[PDB]
C-alpha cells in the first residue's frame, strides 16, 4: 500500500505511514496537516492531555491519524509508535530546560532513542530537525547540544535526513512574537540596537512542505538540508518590521547581551514558561548564519515565502483596535540584507 | 363551522381600574406558579430510573443468531437496497461449507436513521434494531459497526431482543 | 436562427453591460480586502477579477453574456454587502487545493484518471 | 383499493377548462383534466401574467392564493424546465395548475405583480434550476451557499456536488475542496424490465 | 426582439461544472442493452447519456469503495438520439453515440420442428 | 348597519347597493370596446348583468349577499372593482387573438 | 399523594380542581405485556381489484359562463360555543 | 482472525489501529456451532424447515431428504437432515 | 441604516435564521431574512430514492409535526396509485394527525413564550409532550420521524393498550391548556407584547399565500379539513377557530383553540375507530404480512420486489395539500412509471409565512420581530428543504 | 400475477445434482419450461440434457450424472429465467440491482463477441452476453464468462 491509490485529497492515500513525535506544539500541527492532506497515516505520539490533541483530530480523515501515549523516559512507547511506520519524523525540542528535562534530553538523548527504535523497527526515513547555524561550540547551550545529537542520530540510524531550519516565522511562532511581545515590556531592548546580527526567517508551511516532500523524495536519503528562507534581514530592521506591522511605537534602546543574559535568567525562573531566557536571548542576538551549500526548500520543492507577504496573519492580532483594520500596503515597508 | 375568538357603568369602570391599578390580574398567574412548586416533579432519577420504553423501540443494530449458533443473515442484499441512508455493504461468499453467508456486513451508524426498514425487510429476522440507546462514543471509528460488532452485539441482547420480537410479532 | 433577447440584442450592446460590471468589481476589490479583512493585496484581487471576466471571454451568444452579467452582478451584491464572509470570498483562491499538474508525464506519473 | 371519487368534479372542472380556454385563446396551448380530478391549463410562456391575472381577478374564477411555483426539468425536451404554478380558489373551493415551458436561456416573466407569494418561490426556481424571471424585485439565491456555482436541482447536476468543506488549520478557515466521498453512492439499477399492462 | 444568433447554445459557462469535468469527460449516448438474465425489453427503449468511468478505489479504514468523480452516478435519460446529442453539445461534453440494436425479425413456427 | 365585515381589511361599506351599481355599470361599459365576439365580453357581461340584476332587485344587504353568493357585500364590491381592472387590462392584452405559438413538439408528453 | 394542606395550596392557588387531572401517571397508565393479539386478515382476481391499472392517462378537452365549482357554502357559528 | 480471515499481515500498517486498543472479533464461529448440531432424522421423503418457528424463523422451504447419500441442508439454517 | 445580522445561532426563532436588519435607531427599517442555513437538498435526494425510502424525508421536513407531513406524501402516493387506505388506517392517521397538531401547537405557543420571556409554560407543556411522544414510540418505535403513516396505511396496528392511554392523556390535557391559558391569556405583559403586533389584512394574507392560522387569524374562513376533506375528517366534527383583528394575540388564541378542537377530534376517533386491518392489502402496494411472506411464495416474491425495487406508481403528477399544523403542506409529486419519483416539490407552510415577515414587521422595533417569527410557527426544515 | 396464494398444501422437492463446475443446478426451482433442453440441443449440439418422468416429478436433469461439458455451456444460466441452475463461481457474490453495467468487447477470442461487464464497487463480478445480431447474438463462450 505504498502505492498511492487515490485522487489527491482526504480519503485518498499516499501510502506513507509516519510517527511525528512533536505533534503537539507549533511545527507538528502543520506537518500533520500536510502529511494529512496528503492522506498519509500519521501515528502521532502524544504525552499531552487529550484536550490539547483535539486540534489535531480534524487535520486528517477517518482512521488516518492514530494516537497513543508516549513518555520519553520509557521505551516501548517509542517502540510501538514506530513499530508499524516506514517514515519517522523528529520534531522534539524545547526552548527552556524544565526541571525534568535538559537540552541534553530533548535534543540528544531523546532523538537518539527515537532514531534507535526507528532503525530497529525498519523505518526507512528518520527525518530529524536540528537548528540552522547550530554546531558544536556555537556558544549557546542548546544549539551546541542540538548538533551533538545530530551526530548521535546519524551514527545510530545512518541514511537519515537532517533538516536545519532558520528561524521559523508563521502564526503562533515564538520568533516574530518574542520580538513583538517586547511591546508589552518597555521597548525593544535590542542588543547591538538590533544591527550587526542578521536572521533569515522561513514560514512554518515552507518547512512543513519541505519535511513532507522529504519523506517522499528518494534522493533525500542521507541528506542534510538548510531551510534558510528568502530574505536575510538585520535584527533591528526585523523588529522594526514587526513594529509598524504591529502598529505600536518602537524604541530600540540598546544594552549588552550580558545584561540581557542575566535578565532573561529571571524570566526563565518563571515556573510555567520562561517569557525569555539566556538561551533564547543568545540565539536571537548572537545567533547569525549564512547558508553556503545545502539543498534548501527550492531543492526539495518549496518556493520560500518572503516575510513581506505573510506577516499580516501573525501580527494583525498585536494591533490595537482602530488599527486592526489596517491593510498591508500600508504596513511600514521592509528591506533586506546581505552582510 | 367557525368560531370567533376575540370578538360602561361605574361598576364595570371601577372593576377595570381595580384590575389595572391594584393589579389583581397578574396575581392569578403568581398563584398559578405557586400551584406547581408544591407538586411532585416529573423528573426521573436518570441514571438509576431510566425512562419508559416500548418493545418497538428502535436503537443499536444487531445480527441475531439461530439458537443452534448459525448466523441468520443469508446475504440477500434485501437490506441495503432499501436502507435509504445508503449505509450497508454486505459482500458475501459461499462460506466453504457450501452454505451461504456474509464475509462482509456493515452499518455506518453515523449515516443510519434508525428507521427500521432493515428489520422489517429481513425475511429471516437476522438484522434487528435493538433497544440500546446508551452507546455514545468518543470517536468516529467506533460507530462504523462491522459484522463482529453486530454479531457479538446480537450475542449480547438476544435475551432482551427475543422477548420484544415475541411481544410484537403478531402486530407485525 | 431567431432567439428572444434576454436583456441585450447585439453582442456589442451587451458588452456595454460587461464593462459596467468590470468597473464595478474593480472599484470594489479594494473595499472588500479591507472590509472582510482579507489578506490578499488589492492588486492581487483585481487580478482575479480580470481573470474571471476574462475566462468567459469567448462566448458570442449575447443571451449568454446577458446572463453571466446578472449572475455576475448578483455576486457583487453579496460581496458589496457583507452577505459573504471571508471564507466565501477567499474561496476564489484555491488556497489549500494543490493545483493539478497538466503535463502528460506529470499526470501519467500520478492517478489512473486522465 | 379504488379511490372514492366524485364525477361531479371531473365534469365541473372540465367545463371551467373549456371556459378558460375560450376566454384566453391566445395563450393556452392545451387544457386537460387529469383523472386525479385536477385541472391543468398549459400556457405559452408569454401568457404567464395574462393567464394568472385573469384567474386572480375574475368573478367566475377567483384564484387568490399561489400554492407553489416549481420547475420540473425534463432534460430531453428542448425547453427543459416546465415551470408549474398551482393556485387555490377559496371562493369556489377548487384548485388549478397553470404550467408553461422555459429553456435555460429564455427567461419567463415574474408574477410577483400578480401574487407577492411568488417573490420567494421565483428566487428558489432561479437558485435551484437557473430559470430567470423578468423584472422580478431582488432575484438572488434563496437556498444555496453564498458562493455556490451551478444550479442544483437540474437533472444534469451531480447529487453530491463538486465541492465540499473542511477546516484547514494551516489557513484557519473553512476551505472548499473538490469532492472525494469515502463511499460512493451505490446507484441501484432497480427498475423492472417487464412493463405493466396499462 | 427576435435577435438572431449562431452558436450551438453552449451554456457551458451557465452550467457551473468545474472545467475538468466539462473538458476531459466523454458522455456515451446509447440505448441500454437487455439483461440477458431476464427477457423483459422495457429497459431497452429510452436513450441514456452516461459519463466515463474514473477511479473507484478503497477507503483505507473500512474497505468501502471511494471516488472523486462527481459525475459518476450520472445517467441522464432522453427519448431520442437527436435530443441526447443536443444536450451534450449544449453542456460542452464530448459524445460517442452508439446506434440502437433492435433484434431483427426472426421467423418462428411451431410445426417446423416436426418436419423430418 | 353591519359593525364589521369579518375579514380584517375590508371595512363596512354603507350604500352597498350604490357603490356596486356604479362599479358594475362602469364594467358593463369597459366591456363594450371589446371585440364583438370575445369570450371575455360575452361571459363577463353575462355575469356583471346578473349581479346588477340582483343589486337592484333586492334592497336588503344581508339578503342581497345570499343572492350574489359572495361573502360580505364589502367583498362583492372588492371583486366587482377587480374585474373592472381585469377588463381594462384584458382590452390591452387582447387575449382573444389566435394562439401565439404552438408548443414545440413533444413539450407536453409526461412519460418521457 | 401530597399533604392535603399542600395540595389545597395548589388547588386554591391554581383555582382549579387538581387531584382529578394529574400530570403524573400513577395507576392511570396501562400496564405493559398486553395479552398477545390475533390481528384480523373467491372472485378475488387482481384484475378486478386493480387500483394501479384502473387510472387512465389524463383527459384533454348562447353558452353560459361556468364557475370552477359551485360557490363554497359559507360556514355558520358553532352551536356549543359561538364565541370563546 | 475473524471467521472470515481478515487477519492483518505483520507488515500491514493497518495494524496501528489496534495499538492502545484491540480487535472486535466474535469467538462463536457459525461454521462450527452448526456442525455441533444433531442431523435431524426424518421419516418422510421431503421435510419442511420453517427455521424452528412460524413467522419467527426463516421462510419455509421443503428439503428433499431423498438420498441418504446426502443430508439435505436448508439453505437458510445449514441444518443437515438425515432421511 | 445599521445592519445587525440577527444571530444565525441566536437562541430566538429556530436558530437556523439570519435576518439581516436595518436598525433605524431602535425600530427596524427593513428585514431581509437569509434562510438556506438548513437546505439539506431534500427534494434532490428523493429523486434518487424509491417511494417507501423517501417517506422518511418527510417526517424530517417539519420535525415538530411528524406524522402529518407523512400523511401528505402518503395521500399523494395513494392518489397516483388510485388505491385508498383501509378504514381503520384512515382513523389512525386522523388520531395521530390531531396528536401532532396538539404537539406542534404546544411547540409553537410555549417556544413563542420563551422568546418573549415566559419560561414556565414551556416546561409544563413539554412534560405533556413527552407523554405524547411515548404514544408515537409505542406505535412506531421512534419518538420522532416515526415513518408510520406509509402509503396504503399505517405500518403496524396500534398496540393493545394505546387507545386507553390516549384517552387518559386527552382526559386530563384540557386542564393543562388553560393552566397555560391563565398564565398567558389575560396577563398585561403578554397582551401588550402580542396584541396589535404584525396585523395582516385579509386580502394581503391571501395574496402573500399565507394559507394557515395566519389566514384564519385575519378572519378568512379556510381550514382544508373542512373545505377539502382528506381521509375520514369528513366523519369527525370540529369548529375551525377563525379570529378577527389579525394580530399575534388573535393568532395565539386560535392556536390554543385548535389544541382544544383537536381534543374534540381525538375524542371522536377513540370513540369511533373501526375493527379492520391497517394497510390496503393488494400486495403490489403495501408489503405482505410477516407470516404470509414466510409461508406462501406469492408473498415472498411481493415482499422481495417491494423492498428491493418498489411500488412503480403509474405515470402522472398530483398536488395534494393537507392541513399540517403550520398551514397547508402540499407535495407536488411528478411521477414517471418508475419506482422512484421524478420531482417532489414540498410546499412548506413557512416559505410563504417568512416572506411575509418584512411586510408584517414594519414600523416595529427589534423585540416585535422576535414575536413576528414566533407567530408564524416557522421551523426552518420546511422552509429550507 | 396474483396478490395472494391459495395453495395450502404441500410443496415438492427435487434432488440437486452436479451438472458441472460452472452451473449450479438447484433444480427444485425449475418451472419445466424446456428452454434448457432445447438450447442444449439446438445451439450447442450437445444433447445430454433431457426430461425424465411424467406428472409433477418431471425433472429436467441428465438421467445419469454426466456433466454438461461443452463450450456455450454457461448460456443455460442466462437462458433459464428461473434461478434453478445458475453460475457456481458467481454464486452469492452480489445481487443484480447493485451491479453497474458497462458495455464492452470480448478479447479472449477473435469473434469479438459483445458482452456486458457487471462491476460492483470497482471489481468485475460477472460478464454476461449483450446482443449483437451479426457477432454474438445473445451468447458468449465458456472462456469469456
Ligand atoms: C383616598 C386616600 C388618600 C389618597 C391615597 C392615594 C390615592 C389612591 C392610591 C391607589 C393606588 C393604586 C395602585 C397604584 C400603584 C400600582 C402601580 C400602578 O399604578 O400601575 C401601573 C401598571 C399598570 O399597568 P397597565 O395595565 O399597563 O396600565 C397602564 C396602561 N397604559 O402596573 C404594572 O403593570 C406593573 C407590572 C410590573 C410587574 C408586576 C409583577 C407582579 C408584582 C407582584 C408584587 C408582589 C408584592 C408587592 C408588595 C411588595 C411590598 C414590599
Ligand atoms: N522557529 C522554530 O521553532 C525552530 C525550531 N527548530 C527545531 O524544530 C523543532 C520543532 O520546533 P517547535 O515545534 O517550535 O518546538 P516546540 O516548543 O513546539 O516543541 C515541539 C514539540 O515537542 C514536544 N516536546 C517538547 N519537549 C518534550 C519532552 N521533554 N518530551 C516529549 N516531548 C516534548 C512538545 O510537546 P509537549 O507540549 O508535549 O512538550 C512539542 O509539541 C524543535 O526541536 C527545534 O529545535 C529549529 C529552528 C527554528
Ligand atoms: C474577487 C471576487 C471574484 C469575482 C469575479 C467576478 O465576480 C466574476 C465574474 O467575472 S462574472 C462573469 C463575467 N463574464 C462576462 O461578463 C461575459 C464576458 N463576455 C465575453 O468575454 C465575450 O466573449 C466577449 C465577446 C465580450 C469577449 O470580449 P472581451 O475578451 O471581454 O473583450
Ligand atoms: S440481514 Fe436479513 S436482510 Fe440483510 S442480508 Fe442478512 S438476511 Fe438478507
Ligand atoms: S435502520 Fe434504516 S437506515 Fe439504519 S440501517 Fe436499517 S435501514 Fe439503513
Ligand atoms: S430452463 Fe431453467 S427452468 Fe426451464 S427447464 Fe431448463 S432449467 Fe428448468
Ligand atoms: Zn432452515
Amino acid at each position: 500500500a505504498v502505492i498511492p491509490h487515490g485522487k489527491g485529497g482526504r480519503s485518498s492515500v499516499s501510502g506513507v505511514v509516519a510517527t511525528v513525535f512533536g505533534a503537539t506544539g507549533f511545527l507538528g500541527r502543520y506537518v500533520v496537516n500536510h502529511l494529512g492532506r496528503m492522506g498519509s497515516q500519521v501515528i502521532i505520539p502524544y504525552r499531552c492531555d487529550v484536550y490539547d490533541i483535539m486540534h489535531l483530530r480534524l487535520m486528517g480523515d477517518l482512521g488516518q491519524l492514530t494516537f497513543l501515549e508516549w513518555d520519553a523516559r520509557d521505551k516501548d512507547s517509542i517502540r510501538k509508535a514506530v513499530q508499524h511506520s516506514n517514515v519517522v519524523i523528529n520534531l522534539i525540542g524545547r526552548e527552556w530546560e524544565t526541571r525534568n528535562f535538559d537540552f541534553e534530553d530533548v535534543f540528544v538523548n531523546i532523538p537518539r532513542a527515537i532514531a534507535q527504535a526507528s532503525k530497529e523497527a525498519g523505518v526507512e526515513r528518520f527525518i530529524h530537525v536540528s537548528h540552522l547555524n547550530a554546531s558544536m561550540k556555537s556558544s549557546s547551550k542548546s544549539l551546541r547540544s542540538k548538533a551533538v545529537g545530530e551526530k548521535e542520530v546519524r551514527s545510530v540510524f545512518p541514511e537519515a535526513i537532517i533538516i536545519r531550519p532558520s528561524d521559523i516565522f508563521g502564526r503562533e511562532d515564538r520568533f516574530l512574537n518574542h520580538f513583538a511581545n517586547y511591546r508589552w515590556f518597555l521597548a525593544v531592548p535590542l542588543v547591538s540596537l538590533g544591527f550587526k546580527t542578521v536572521k533569515q526567517p522561513v514560514y512554518v508551511a515552507d518547512v512543513s512542505k519541505g519535511i513532507v516532500n522529504a519523506t517522499k523524495d528518494p534522493d533525500a536519503v542521507g541528506k542534510t538540508f538548510a531551510f534558510t528562507g528568502p530574505n536575510r534581514y538585520l535584527l533591528f530592521h526585523l523588529v522594526k518590521y514587526i513594529f509598524g506591522m504591529t502598529h505600536r511605537t518602537f524604541i530600540p534602546y540598546p544594552l549588552p547581551l550580558f545584561v540581557y543574559s542575566w535578565i532573561g535568567k529571571l524570566f526563565g525562573l518563571s515556573p510555567f514558561e520562561p517569557w525569555t531566557t539566556k538561551d533564547k536571548v543568545e540565539r536571537i542576538h548572537i545567533s547569525d548564519v549564512m547558508p553556503t551549500d545545502l539543498p534548501g526548500l527550492e531543492d526539495l520543492g518549496v518556493q520560500p515565502t518572503p516575510l513581506e507577504l505573510k506577516s499580516i496573519e501573525v501580527l494583525r492580532r498585536h494591533r490595537t483596535y482602530r488599527w486592526l483594520s489596517s491593510e498591508i500596503e500600508e504596513t511600514k515597508p521592509a528591506k533586506t540584507v546581505n552582510y | 363551522t367557525y368560531k370567533y375568538v376575540n370578538k360602561v357603568d361605574m361598576k364595570s369602570a371601577t372593576d377595570n381600574a381595580a384590575r389595572i391599578l391594584m393589579w389583581t390580574e397578574l396575581i392569578r398567574g403568581l398563584g398559578m406558579t405557586l400551584s406547581y412548586l408544591f407538586r411532585e416533579p416529573a423528573t426521573i432519577n436518570y441514571p438509576f430510573e431510566k425512562g419508559p420504553l416500548s418493545p418497538r423501540f428502535r436503537g443499536e443494530h444487531a445480527l441475531r443468531r439461530y439458537p443452534s449458533g448459525e448466523e441468520r443473515c443469508i446475504a440477500c442484499k434485501l437490506c441495503e437496497a432499501i436502507c435509504p441512508a445508503q449505509a450497508i455493504t454486505i459482500e458475501a461468499e459461499p462460506r466453504a461449507d457450501g452454505s451461504r453467508r456474509t464475509t462482509r456486513y456493515d452499518i455506518d451508524m453515523t449515516k443510519c436513521i434508525y428507521c427500521g426498514f432493515c428489520q422489517e425487510a429481513c425475511p429471516v429476522d437476522a438484522i434487528v434494531e435493538g433497544p440500546n440507546f446508551e452507546f455514545s462514543t468518543e470517536t468516529h471509528e467506533e460507530l462504523l459497526y462491522n459484522k463482529e460488532k453486530l454479531l457479538n452485539n446480537g450475542d449480547k441482547w438476544e435475551a432482551e431482543i427475543a422477548a420484544n420480537i415475541q411481544a410484537d410479532y403478531l402486530y407485525r | 436562427t431567431s432567439v428572444k433577447p434576454i436583456f441585450s440584442r447585439d453582442l456589442n450592446e451587451a458588452k456595454r453591460r460587461v464593462r459596467e460590471l468590470y468597473r464595478a468589481w474593480y472599484r470594489e476589490v479594494p473595499n472588500t480586502v479591507h472590509l472582510m479583512q482579507l489578506d490578499i493585496t488589492v492588486k492581487q484581487g483585481r487580478d482575479k477579477v480580470r481573470e474571471m471576466f476574462m475566462k468567459n471571454a469567448h462566448v458570442t451568444d449575447p443571451r449568454v453574456v446577458d446572463l453571466l452579467v446578472i449572475k455576475g452582478k448578483m455576486e457583487l451584491q453579496e460581496t458589496i454587502k457583507v452577505w459573504k464572509q471571508r471564507t466565501h470570498v477567499m474561496r476564489f483562491f484555491h488556497e489549500t487545493e494543490t493545483p493539478r499538474p497538466k503535463d502528460f508525464l506529470s499526470k501519467f506519473y500520478m492517478g489512473h484518471d486522465p | 383499493t379504488v379511490r372514492p371519487r366524485s364525477d361531479v368534479t371531473h365534469k365541473q372542472l372540465s367545463a371551467f377548462g373549456e371556459y378558460v380556454a375560450e376566454i384566453l385563446p391566445k395563450y393556452v396551448q392545451q387544457v386537460q383534466v387529469s383523472c386525479l380530478d385536477e385541472l391543468e391549463i398549459c400556457i405559452h410562456p408569454d401568457g404567464v401574467i395574462p393567464t394568472l391575472t385573469f384567474l386572480r381577478d375574475h368573478t367566475n374564477a377567483q384564484f387568490k392564493s399561489l400554492a407553489d411555483l416549481t420547475a420540473v426539468d425534463v432534460p430531453t425536451r428542448q425547453n427543459r424546465f416546465e415551470i408549474v404554478y398551482n393556485l387555490l380558489s377559496l371562493r369556489f373551493n377548487s384548485r388549478i395548475r397553470v404550467k408553461t415551458y422555459a429553456d435555460e436561456l429564455t427567461p419567463i416573466d415574474s408574477i410577483v405583480s400578480v401574487h407577492i407569494a411568488a417573490n420567494w418561490y421565483e428566487r428558489e426556481v432561479w437558485d435551484m434550476f437557473g430559470v430567470f424571471f423578468f423584472n422580478h424585485p431582488d432575484l438572488r439565491r434563496i437556498l444555496t451557499d453564498y458562493g455556490f456555482e451551478g444550479h442544483p436541482f437540474r437533472k444534469d447536476f451531480p447529487l453530491t456536488g463538486y465541492v465540499e468543506l473542511r477546516y484547514d488549520d494551516e489557513v484557519k478557515r473553512v476551505v472548499a475542496e473538490p469532492v472525494e466521498l469515502a463511499q460512493e453512492f451505490r446507484k441501484f439499477d432497480l427498475n423492472s424490465p417487464w412493463e405493466a399492462f396499462p | 426582439q427576435l435577435i438572431t444568433v449562431d452558436e450551438k447554445l453552449d451554456i457551458t459557462t451557465l452550467t457551473g461544472v468545474p472545467e475538468e469535468h466539462i473538458k476531459t469527460r466523454k458522455v456515451r449516448i446509447f440505448v441500454p442493452a437487455r439483461n440477458n438474465m431476464q427477457s423483459g425489453v422495457n429497459n431497452t427503449k429510452k436513450w441514456k447519456m452516461e459519463f466515463d468511468t474514473r477511479e473507484r478505489w478503497e477507503n483505507p479504514l473500512m474497505g468501502w469503495a471511494s471516488t472523486a468523480d462527481p459525475l459518476s452516478n450520472m445517467v441522464l435519460t432522453f427519448s431520442a438520439k437527436e435530443d441526447a446529442i443536443a444536450f451534450a453539445e449544449k453542456n460542452g461534453w464530448s459524445y460517442d453515440v452508439e446506434e440502437k440494436k433492435v433484434p431483427k425479425p426472426k421467423s418462428k413456427s411451431y410445426g417446423a420442428n416436426f418436419s423430418w | 348597519l353591519k359593525k364589521t365585515t369579518g375579514l380584517v381589511g375590508l371595512a363596512v361599506c354603507d350604500t352597498p347597493h350604490e357603490r356596486l351599481t356604479i362599479l358594475y355599470t362602469k364594467t358593463l361599459d369597459i366591456l363594450k370596446h371589446f371585440p364583438k365576439h370575445a369570450a371575455y365580453r360575452k361571459y363577463t357581461e353575462q355575469i356583471t348583468n346578473e349581479k346588477l340584476d340582483m343589486v337592484k332587485a333586492e334592497p336588503d344587504v344581508k339578503k342581497l349577499e345570499a343572492l350574489l353568493q359572495g361573502g360580505e357585500v364589502e367583498e362583492v364590491i372588492l371583486q366587482a372593482e377587480k374585474e373592472l381592472s381585469l377588463a381594462r387590462k384584458m382590452l390591452k392584452w387582447k387575449p382573444w387573438e389566435p394562439l401565439v405559438e404552438e408548443p414545440p413538439a413533444n413539450q407536453w408528453k409526461w412519460p418521457i | 399523594s401530597a399533604t392535603r394542606v399542600i395540595q389545597k395550596l395548589r388547588n386554591w392557588a391554581s383555582g382549579q380542581d387538581l387531584q382529578a387531572k394529574l400530570q403524573l401517571r400513577y395507576q392511570e397508565i396501562a400496564k405493559r405485556t398486553q395479552p398477545p393479539p390475533k390481528l384480523p386478515v373467491s372472485n378475488n382476481y387482481y384484475c378486478t381489484r386493480d387500483g394501479r391499472r384502473e387510472v387512465v392517462p389524463p383527459s384533454i378537452i348562447e353558452k353560459k359562463a361556468v364557475t370552477p365549482a359551485p360557490p363554497m357554502k359559507r360556514w355558520e357559528l358553532s352551536k356549543d360555543q359561538p364565541y370563546l | 482472525i475473524t471467521h472470515t480471515g481478515q487477519v492483518y499481515d505483520e507488515k500491514d500498517y493497518r495494524r496501528v489501529r489496534f495499538v492502545d486498543r484491540q480487535k472486535e472479533v466474535n469467538e462463536n464461529f457459525a461454521i462450527d456451532l452448526i456442525a455441533q448440531q444433531p442431523v435431524n432424522e426424518v421419516e418422510h421423503r421431503i421435510i419442511a424447515c420453517d427455521g424452528g418457528g412460524g413467522a419467527l424463523g426463516h421462510p419455509k422451504v421443503y428439503i428433499n431428504l431423498d438420498k441418504e447419500t446426502k443430508t439435505g441442508t436448508c439453505g437458510y439454517c445449514g441444518l443437515q437432515f438425515k432421511q | 441604516n445599521m445592519t445587525l445580522n440577527f444571530g444565525p445561532q441566536h437562541p430566538a426563532a429556530h436558530g437556523v435564521l439570519r435576518l439581516v436588519l436595518e436598525l433605524s435607531g431602535e425600530m427596524v427599517r427593513k428585514c431581509d431574512p437569509h434562510i438556506g442555513l438548513l437546505h439539506r437538498g431534500t427534494e434532490k435526494l428523493i429523486e434518487y430514492k424509491t417511494y417507501l425510502q423517501a417517506l422518511p424525508y418527510f417526517d424530517r421536513l417539519d420535525y415538530v409535526s411528524m406524522m402529518c407531513n407523512e400523511q401528505a406524501y402518503s395521500i399523494a402516493v395513494e392518489k397516483l396509485l388510485n388505491i385508498q387506505p383501509p378504514p381503520r388506517a384512515q382513523w389512525i392517521r386522523v388520531l395521530f394527525g390531531e396528536i401532532t397538531r396538539i404537539l406542534n401547537h404546544i411547540m409553537a405557543v410555549t417556544t413563542h413564550a420563551l422568546d418573549i420571556g415566559a419560561m414556565t409554560p414551556f416546561f409544563w407543556m413539554f412534560e405533556e409532550r413527552e407523554k405524547m411522544f411515548e404514544f408515537y414510540e409505542r406505535v412506531s418505535g421512534a419518538r420522532m420521524h416515526a415513518a408510520y403513516i406509509r402509503p396504503g396505511g399505517v405500518h403496524q396496528d396500534l398496540p393493545l393498550g394505546l387507545l386507553d392511554d390516549i384517552y387518559e392523556f386527552s382526559k386530563n390535557f384540557s386542564l393543562r391548556i388553560d393552566e397555560v391559558e391563565e398564565m398567558l391569556t389575560n396577563n398585561r405583559i403578554w397582551r401588550n407584547r402580542t396584541v396589535d403586533i404584525g396585523v395582516v389584512t385579509a386580502e394581503d394574507a391571501l395574496n402573500y399565500g399565507f394559507s394557515g392560522v395566519m389566514l384564519r387569524g385575519s378572519g378568512i374562513q379556510w381550514d382544508l379539513r373542512k373545505t377539502q376533506p382528506y381521509d375520514v375528517y369528513d366523519q369527525v366534527e370540529f369548529d375551525v377557530p377563525i379570529g378577527s383583528r389579525g394580530d399575534c394575540y388573535d393568532r395565539y388564541l386560535c392556536r390554543v383553540e385548535e389544541m382544544r378542537q383537536s381534543l374534540r377530534i381525538i375524542e371522536q376517533c377513540l370513540n369511533k375507530m373501526p375493527p379492520g386491518e391497517i394497510k390496503v392489502d393488494d400486495a403490489k402496494v403495501s408489503p405482505p404480512k410477516r407470516a404470509e411472506m414466510k409461508t406462501s411464495m406469492e408473498s415472498l416474491i411481493h415482499h422481495f420486489k417491494l423492498y428491493t425495487e418498489g411500488y412503480q406508481v403509474p405515470p402522472g403528477a398530483t398536488y395534494t395539500a393537507i392541513e399540517a399544523p403550520k398551514g397547508e403542506f402540499g407535495v407536488y409529486l411528478v411521477s414517471d412509471g418508475s419506482s422512484r419519483p421524478y420531482r417532489c416539490k414540498i410546499k412548506a407552510p413557512g416559505f410563504a409565512h417568512l416572506a411575509g415577515l418584512d411586510k408584517m414587521s414594519k414600523g416595529h422595533m427589534l423585540a416585535d420581530v422576535v414575536a413576528i417569527i414566533g407567530t408564524q410557527d416557522i421551523v426552518f426544515g420546511e422552509i429550507d428543504r | 400475477g396474483s396478490d395472494r396464494s391459495r395453495f395450502l398444501e404441500g410443496k415438492r422437492a427435487v434432488e440437486d445434482k452436479n451438472i458441472g463446475p460452472l452451473v449450479k443446478t438447484i433444480m427444485t426451482r425449475c418451472i419445466q419450461c424446456t428452454r434448457c433442453i432445447r438450447f442444449a440441443s439446438e445451439i450447442a449440439g450437445v444433447d445430454d440434457l433431457g426430461t425424465t418422468g411424467r406428472g409433477n416429478d418431471m425433472q429436467v436433469g441428465t438421467y445419469i450424472e454426466k456433466m454438461f461439458m461443452s463450450e456455450l455451456s454457461g448460456n443455460v444460466i442466462d437462458i433459464c429465467p428461473v434461478g434453478a441452475l445458475t453460475s457456481k463461481p458467481y454464486a452469492f457474490t452480489a445481487r443484480p440491482w447493485e451491479t453497474r453495467k458497462t458495455e464492452s468487447i470480448d478479447v479472449m477470442d477473435a469473434v469479438g463477441s459483445n458482452i456486458v461487464v457487471s462491476t460492483r464497487t470497482g471489481e468485475v463480478m460477472r460478464i454476461l452476453p449483450r446482443m449483437h445480431e451479426d457477432i454474438n447474438e445473445e451468447w458468449i463462450s465458456d472462456k469469456t464468462r
